[PDB]
């Protein structure tokens, strides 16, 4: 079974302190 | 959406340090790991595992049916399949910690410090307005309960757990020998309200009697309970005194102790003198018990058919 | 010391009785020395070729 | 002192409730205190115990009905654990070999029965009062036979002969 409940992420909104961390991590 | 499930989660991000063909991967494999980054991994390993079920959701509604061994919550997940599902939650961790991010929120207490003995004492608590309740009403429910399913659980579970749970825990010695004290008080002079249906009250009391994890910490401590002891074995020592007026004269509510307390007086004695516990076992609380009860043997040391387990409680005794 | 109390009524001959040299002992030397790998070795295998 | 009253009453028994009432009761109070005694106090006591315990014992060597020798035996089984030599040994003698006498005065019984039917419940009874005694000393004296046993060995010792010549 297992029916999933998908926590709410579309909604909030990234700071500006957090690219730079998804672009470094995303090279690495 | 890994990210934005933690900013959602109520987590603070503060930056505390500075972020340090063939490429060149830096080594990430000096980094250790905490107990409480452990959860912060595994619920952060659960959104990748999470997000693919919600898709694989309507992907089974579209086949219409079927049961897939990867579809499982990820409590069931072992170390053998986290290899395949860790690993992209492990790589961002010492990413973190390499970039200079921040995130804030004994493990005895954590754990179950508390342990079987104490729910099973919780569920004794309870059992306490259960049994108040039932008096009440005798002078519906829990009542089968204690007589079917609580009752041989302990008498069990002290039994598979007599050693290593009295030499090493110290807080759940402090409470098994109240926990008796209860259990003793529970049963009234009289054993009629609990009936023929359960009998193995008595057996239950020999077995924690026989179970006494703080023989000489009871004594040692600071006496929050002891008063409770205190007055079990003054309630005892009353009732076998009270025997006089009844054996020693000529019956009611007074021959249903000989036969539920006598023995397991007797198991106590052998308890104590079992493992010569005679170096601390007569201190605070415990002294103006065995000055009356030293009173109460040589009066009841001249008293038909009770002659063997009086012999038998003073030899133990 | 203790063979009259238990062992001599039941029968048991000591271990030396009619030898008139005492018994060869051997022991473990824990000196590696260098022996042929043994043709039923449960790991290593050597084929000649 | 205290334990100077039991020998008093050790002789004239023949009963386990008439005359020693409080005895049945008060004999493991003093058999489970004594073993767990400004200290050391002297064995002497122990075994004067032992010995009128036994005498107790073979007081009532043929009471019909008595349940009291299948727990004295088995309360006073630590109590001869630290026992004398001699002064047990004194009194293990008589008593074993008035109740080989008793077996050898009731085997003629079921020789000579060889009236069937009465014979036969008669004899089973003896043989069972038999088996009673039999178990009520037998115990005290498979413990005083563990030890003891090696000085009985390294030293050869008459009684010890005898003993074994009376159990066989």
């Amino acid at each position: 079974n297992f029916d999933p409940r998908p926590v709410e992420t579309l909604n909030v909104i990234i700071p500006e302190k957090l690219d730079s961390f998804i672009n470094k991590f995303a090279e690495y | 959406e890994s990210l934005k499930a933690m900013i959602a989660w109520e987590w603070t991000i503060e930056k505390a340090r500075e972020g340090e063909y063939n490429p060149q991967p830096p080594d990430l494999s000096g980094v250790t790991l905490s107990r409480e980054l452990q959860a912060m991994a595994e619920q952060l390993a659960e959104n990748y595992h999470n997000t693919w079920g919600r898709k694989k959701k309507q992907e089974l509604e579209a086949k219409g049916g079927g049961t897939h061994p990867l579809l499982v919550p990820y409590d069931t997940l072992t170390a053998k399949e986290k290899a395949r599902d860790r690993e992209k939650a492990q790589e961002l961790l010492k990413f973190l910690q390499m970039n200079g991010y921040a995130v804030t929120r004994s493990s005895i207490e954590k754990r179950f410090a508390f342990g079987f003995l104490q729910q099973l004492l919780r569920w004794m608590d309870i059992s306490q307005e259960f049994i108040a309740h039932l008096e009440a009403v005798v002078s519906e429910q829990e009542i089968k309960f204690f007589a079917k399913i609580l009752l041989p659980l302990i008498n069990q579970y002290f039994t598979n757990h007599c050693l290593y749970f009295l030499s090493a825990s110290n807080k759940e010695k402090e409470m098994i020998t109240s926990l008796f004290c209860k259990l003793a008080a529970l049963v009234r002079h009289r054993v009629s309200l609990f009936g023929t249906d359960a009998p193995a009250v008595v057996n239950c009391l020999h077995i924690l009697a026989r179970s006494l994890d703080a023989r000489t910490v009871m004594k040692s401590g600071p006496e929050i309970v002891k008063a409770g002891l205190r007055s079990f074995f003054e309630s005892a020592s009353e009732d076998i005194e009270k025997m006089v007026e009844n054996l020693r004269l000529g019956g009611q509510n007074l021959t249903y102790t000989t036969v539920a307390l006598l023995p397991v007086l007797t198991t106590l004695f052998q308890h104590i003198a079992q493992h010569q516990f005679g170096d601390d076992v007569i201190l605070d609380d415990v002294q103006v018990s065995c000055y009356r009860t030293l009173c109460s043997i040589y009066s009841l040391g001249t008293t038909e058919k009770l002659r063997p387990a009086l012999g038998e409680c003073l030899a133990r005794l | 010391r203790f063979f009259a109390i238990c062992g001599l009524q039941e029968g048991f001959e000591p271990f030396a009785i009619n030898m008139q040299r005492p018994v060869t002992t051997w022991f473990s030397k824990s000196l590696p020395q260098f022996e042929p790998v043994p043709p039923e070795h449960p790991h290593y295998e050597v084929a000649r070729m | 002192r205290l334990m100077a009253d039991i020998g008093g009453l050790a002789e004239s028994g023949a009963r386990y409730t008439e005359m020693p009432h409080v005895i049945e009761i008060t004999l493991p109070m003093l058999c489970s205190y004594l073993p767990r005694w400004c200290t050391a106090v002297t064995s002497d006591h122990l075994n004067s115990l032992l010995g009128n315990i036994l005498r107790i014992i073979v007081n009532n060597l043929g009471i019909d009905e008595a349940t009291w020798m299948k727990r004295l035996a088995v309360f006073a089984q630590p109590i001869v654990s630290r026992a004398r030599p001699e002064l047990l040994h004194s009194h293990f003698i008589p008593t074993i070999g008035r109740l080989r006498k008793r077996a050898g005065k009731v085997v003629a019984e079921e020789e000579q029965l060889r009236e069937a039917e009465e014979g036969e419940l008669l004899v089973r009874d003896e043989f069972s009062v038999l088996c009673r005694d039999l178990y009520a000393l037998y115990p005290l004296l498979i413990r005083y036979v563990d030890n003891n046993r090696a000085h009985w060995l390294t030293e050869p010792n008459a009684n010890a002969e005898e003993l074994f010549r009376m159990v066989g």
